[PDB]
């Protein structure tokens, strides 16, 4: 693929994106699945005043990818930047 | 087996003849020493011949190590091909038993694809780096050859090394330097697999000695990026000033980045017979990318010194990649980090290729004047990155990047070195890793060096709206500067554009605040609101109806506090998300390969935080305008009060048994039945949150019947079951039918009662995400369109790492995944693409 | 004003890095007056 019919194309597909999901509903449900299982993060990082989504990342690993974790072996660290910066610092 | 080999060659000629038997075709190999025997003066009766001495200590060498025919009538300044080598598990096997490295990764097991450790990079490149020393231009006693430093470099999104790879080598010579040590050889071998370069081998080498052959003395140094900026016309003669500036553009304001590499060539110790520097001249733009818009080029013959490197250091600002963190944090500084240096050398000797008789020979270290059969410097360097390999990653092979590695002293046969190790700084995401180790015997750093070690896989995930509280990201604001940088541009556009302060309305949340529109200033500031539309299908009604050409001022009204508007919260939790992550990104704490997504407004956020689409000016305008629009989206009462609103739910605590697809089907159920929006706006946590939107009428229907399924224990999958769908949907329409008939009796506007599993979501009017606003997506389309520039899009910050609201599935562009978007929308637009992708690609 | 100074200053940095650029590229001592005093006869 040539950059510039890349950058077209990612262009188009990210104003459609940005357009059609405000009014879209929100499908979390897969973006967990992507962020859990397909990538398996061992860290999830959240950024926000309140831990508004690392509370319910943390109960959607713990309904459905609990014992996924424990046969992975996947120790998996949620974070949020209200509560645990030092975490997301690395300052002990 | 003779070692060594005494005899009178001829009159007054002995050889001393150092035999070595650790070759690499077995066969014995002679170093011969002439040595011209005097019996005129017998205080000194032998007078060593250092006619030749070097070069046949290289020929020896070369017989040892090399394969290639003798031929030391190489360019110093050209590059070595070596040779092409497929790897195999033997091979892995060997090295890793012999270094004791005992990582998964590099073991052969089933279902799994056997890696190579990245020290056996130095194992496939040792012909090319190592031919590196011996070219007549740089001349030197091999036996005091000294092996200074030794250091890896992952390319970025180069995988590590595997088995059944075919790689080559290709060595250049970066530097050769005349210091009052010796002479300095700085070699980098690049790894090529499959014609593209897989990593970067650096190592050091110092011929103890003195050399006055300047002539084949160079240096090429890659200087570190220098920052600079421009607040006055001042600098900008300046730099137009100098000769080596090619620009070619106005920098007011504006912040340049010199990205320089200088190549030098010495005449004596302290005189350059001619320096080169040349760079790119980089441009940061308001979306913090940099780009180039001119080029650095300095060349100048006998010189004492690089006056652009000087004028840089002493004007502009180090970028400093590796960032430092506040406190070392030990990482298994400890008993249980101890290395043993091997019996002996043999095996190490065997698999790397390296056999310098220093490591093996006693003759030849003995002769050498070093202190016995020494370990490799290269099987340290390996056994203390297994260390790290190890402990600091888990046994993970991803971890495996740039390893920095100085020799700085020592190392016996059979020593327990105490190696220690703390996470010191970050550089890019990696986590950089200083690594000593002491002989445990005398507690003297014998290795010195640092470890890049990319972090766990991370994603970074940003909130949506309702969290916003006041004061929130003010600490950081005080606190890191680039935290400042973001919030003051943000803030500093809305009051010269919109005439408020956001800083003022987070920290202060005023219940009220008045935009006024006096002086010219004022009519500017009232131009924009006035230009503010709402488009929607083509309607053009507008935002601020009440703002025209003769008013002096407009209020913003709130019941409690502004903060809590859609206006004033969508910008500012915007901006606290991106405050957080560009000082995040200053501490370096992103890896290159990171995911990210968000809810809502996070997504916008994440996007302008990773990405970088848009610059701070234009997210914060954008989310502002789009704020506003859905204030207005929603047909309001006198008292600012619609009929709209969100709510979330539980089917969990509706009954075990009702799942998503309950709720769904009575969403959709009570939807139809009583011809009122209301749908399911976010699938959250599967059975345990599911925020919906609608008519507040058909949002207290839904409270109501979840609450009559929760207390009358009655369960859809059973119905289902148990009679037949149509008749399910009458079961579900009386008690949808009775419900409505008592939200009829509701008054507008609805204060909505906390049910059993649903909790109203307060503050919140505008039913978002849901069908309501496919009317003005199209707009807002349009508004996205001229407000992301395209240039401004890289994919590469997107592809495979950005997981859309819309799809919740890694970016891609793809026919399947155009397909899907348009599956979602229904975007006449997206089939002209798809039917055109063939030709597009 | 601001002209006369745009120029003079502008042309002072120039000259300072000018200088400093030649300093790098190639790697009077006054008198110090102390007392002559004589009595001075006719």
């Amino acid at each position: 693929m040539k950059p510039e019919i890349e950058q077209e194309l990612s262009h188009t597909l990210l104003t459609e994106l940005l357009a059609y999901q405000f009014a879209s509903p929100v499908r979390w449900i897969e973006t967990q699945d992507v962020f859990l299982k397909q990538h398996n993060t061992e860290r999830i990082i959240e950024i926000g005043p309140s831990p508004t989504l690392a509370g319910m990342a943390n109960r959607t690993i713990k309904a459905k990818y609990e014992s996924y974790d424990a046969a992975l072996s996947l120790q998996r660290q949620v974070l949020c930047y209200s509560k645990d910066a030092k975490e997301i610092y690395y300052k002990p | 087996l003779p070692v060594v080999e005494i005899e009178l060659v001829k009159p007054n000629t002995i050889q001393l003849s150092l035999i070595e038997h650790r070759t690499a075709d077995t066969n014995p190999v002679a170093l011969p020493f002439l040595y011209k025997y005097n019996p005129a003066d017998g205080f000194a009766p032998i007078l060593e011949i250092m006619e030749d001495r070097n070069e046949r200590i290289k020929e020896f060498y070369w017989k040892l190590w090399f394969s290639v025919p003798y031929s030391n009538d190489i360019n110093v300044e050209k590059a070595i091909l070596g040779d092409e080598i497929t790897i195999s598990s033997q091979t892995i096997s060997e090295f890793t038993h012999a270094i004791g490295n005992k990582c998964d990764a590099f073991v052969d097991r089933p279902g799994k694809a056997t890696l190579a450790p990245m020290d056996f990079a130095i194992v496939i490149g040792w012909k090319a780096i190592i031919k590196a020393i011996f070219p007549k231009s740089v001349d030197g006693d091999l036996l005091k050859l000294v092996h200074l430093s030794n250091g890896y470099k992952m390319i970025t999104g180069a995988a590590p090394l595997k088995k059944g790879d075919v790689v080559s080598t290709k060595a250049e010579i970066k530097a050769v330097l005349n210091q009052p040590s010796g002479k300095l050889v700085e070699v980098v071998g690049t790894i090529y697999r499959e014609g593209k370069p897989v990593m970067e081998v650096t190592s050091q080498f110092l011929y103890r000695g003195e050399y006055n052959d300047y002539c084949n003395t160079f240096q090429k140094v890659t200087e570190t990026p220098v920052q600079v900026a421009f607040k006055s016309a001042k600098d900008l003669a300046v730099l137009r000033s100098k000769e080596w500036f090619h620009l070619e553009k106005d920098v007011q304001f504006d912040v340049l980045t010199f990205r320089c590499e200088s190549t030098y060539k010495f005449k004596s110790a302290n005189v350059y017979s001619s320096i080169k520097t040349t760079g790119q001249v980089l441009l940061e733009l308001p979306t913090k990318e940099v780009i180039q818009v001119g080029s650095v080029d300095y060349e100048a013959g006998t010189s004492y010194g690089n006056p652009v490197t000087d004028y840089l250091s002493r004007n502009g600002k180090t970028i400093e990649e590796s960032v430092i963190f506040e406190n070392a944090i030990p990482l298994s500084s400890g008993e249980e980090l101890t290395s043993k240096a091997p019996g002996t050398n043999e095996p190490y000797a065997i698999v790397s290729g390296d056999y310098n008789p220093i490591h093996v020979s006693r003759v030849f270290a003995a002769y050498a004047k070093l202190p016995g059969t020494i370990t490799h410097g290269m099987y340290s360097s390996a056994s203390i990155r297994a260390l790290v390999e190890e402990w600091a990653a888990n046994n993970v092979a991803a971890r495996v990047r740039a390893f920095k590695c100085d020799f700085v002293g020592m190392v016996l046969p059979n020593d327990t070195l105490q190696t220690t190790m703390e996470h010191v700084g970050m550089i890019n995401g990696r986590k950089i890793i200083k690594v000593e180790t002491r002989n445990v015997e005398t507690e003297l750093p014998v290795l010195i060096g640092e470890a890049e070690i990319e972090q766990p896989t991370t994603t970074y995930v940003f909130t949506g709206q309702g969290s916003q509280e006041q004061g929130m990201g003010m600490e950081l604001y005080n606190s890191s500067e680039v935290a400042r940088e973001v919030w003051d541009k943000a803030d500093r556009h809305f009051v010269n554009n919109y005439g408020f302060s956001i800083l003022d309305i987070v920290q202060n949340n005023p219940n009220e605040l008045t935009i006024h529109f006096g002086g010219a200033k004022g009519r500017a500031i009232r131009d924009n609101y006035i230009g503010m539309m709402f488009e929607t299908i083509l309607k053009s009604e507008k935002i601020f109806k009440d703002i025209d050409e003769t008013t002096t001022s407009y209020t913003f009204v709130s019941p409690t506090g502004l903060l809590s508007a859609t206006q004033f919260t969508q910008p500012a939790l915007t901006l606290m998300e991106k405050a957080a992550y560009e000082d995040i990104k200053s501490k370096g704490l992103i890896p290159s390969d990171i995911m990210f997504a968000g809810h809502s407004l996070g997504e916008y956020s994440a996007l302008s935080s990773l990405a970088n689409v848009m610059p701070i000016e234009s997210l914060v305008d954008v989310v502002f305008y789009r704020g506003m629009t859905m204030q207005v989206a929603v047909p309001r009462d006198e008292l600012g009060r619609s009929n709209y609103g969100m709510v979330a739910v539980n089917p969990s605590r509706v009954s075990a048994t009702f799942d998503d697809s309950a709720l769904r089907f009575v969403v959709d159920e009570v939807a139809n039945k009583t011809k009122w929006l209301l749908e399911i706006v976010n699938y959250n946590v599967e059975n345990q949150q599911y925020v919906a939107a609608g008519d507040l009428r058909a949002l207290d229907t839904l409270t109501n019947v979840l609450n009559v399924l929760k207390i009358n224990k009655i369960d859809i999958v059973k119905l289902q079951e148990q009679m037949s769908i149509e008749k399910v949907k009458e079961h579900l329409y009386e008690i949808v039918d009775e419900v409505a008939a008592k939200s009829l009796a509701k008054p507008q506007p609805i204060d909505l009662e906390r049910g059993f599993a649903v909790i109203p979501l307060k503050g919140i009017s505008v039913p978002f995400h849901s069908s309501y606003l496919m009317s003005g997506v199209k707009p807002f389309q349009r508004f996205l369109c001229k407000k992301i520039p395209k240039s401004s899009v890289k994919p590469q910050d997107l592809i495979g790492k950005y997981i859309p609201n819309l799809t919740a599935k890694p970016f891609e562009l793809t026919k399947e995944y155009f397909q899907s978007v348009y599956d979602l929308t229904k975007s006449e637009k997206i089939k002209s693409i798809l039917d055109n992708w063939e030709q597009y690609e | 004003r601001t002209d006369l100074l745009e120029t003079a200053d502008i042309r002072r940095a120039v000259s300072i890095e000018s200088a400093i650029e030649q300093k790098v590229v190639n790697g009077k001592v006054m008198v110090e007056p102390r007392a002559n005093m004589k009595f001075d006869f006719p």
